[PDB]
């Protein structure tokens, strides 16, 4: 079996939670999971990595994601 | 703040509705 993969998620207050996704997670599910925690729908988000959208059905493996990367949360534009 | 982790998990005939 694949290992899980920590990523830390930075909201727009410097805020942190990490996620423990798989190589083949479809990312929307820790977009959901984001969203559901801060209390806000997850269409008023995007979420990039290195400045770059992350679509619902990117992968880790798909984005070139390691352990500790880190995923920032802006409001949708 | 706390430290945070979340497990994000993976991707029928019992049913009854």
């Amino acid at each position: 079996e694949g290992e899980y993969i920590k990523l830390k998620v930075i909201g727009q207050d410097s805020s942190e939670i990490h996620f423990k996704v798989k190589m083949t997670t479809h990312l929307k599910k820790l977009k959901e999971s984001y969203a559901q925690r801060q209390g806000v729908p997850m269409n008023s988000l995007r979420f990039l990595f290195e400045g770059q959208r992350i679509a619902d059905n990117h992968t880790p493996k798909e984005l070139g994601m390691e352990e500790e990367d880190v995923i920032e949360v802006y409001q949708e534009q | 703040a706390e430290e945070r982790v979340v497990v994000i998990s993976s991707s029928n005939s019992s049913s009854r509705y």
